[PDB]
């Protein structure tokens, strides 16, 4: 599920701010990928 | 001081003291502190790692 194929074609950066991740509401820190990013 | 006696015996006496004093004190204290802290990424292990 990498983005290198698209980067080779489009030659653009990937938006590094993405939702779908876990979040520790207590420590206020990102945790882990819950949704699938393809 | 001037003293003339009998219009013949003259005398003079001039005494001068002079003191000058000078003091100068100059202090400089410069303190500088620079503190930079960059935090770029936070790298974590995937929970499914081996």
């Amino acid at each position: 599920t990498g983005f290198q194929i698209c980067k080779n074609a489009l030659k653009l950066p990937v938006l590094e701010v993405l939702p779908g991740g876990g979040w520790d509401n207590l420590r206020n820190v990102d945790m882990g990928r819950v949704m699938d990013l393809t | 001081t001037e003293l003339a006696l009998f219009s013949r015996v003259n005398g003079k006496f001039s005494t001068e003291f002079q003191r000058m004093k000078t003091l100068q004190v100059k202090d400089q204290a410069v303190t500088t502190r620079v503190q930079v802290r960059n935090r770029i990424y936070t790298v974590k292990t995937t929970p499914t790692s081996e």
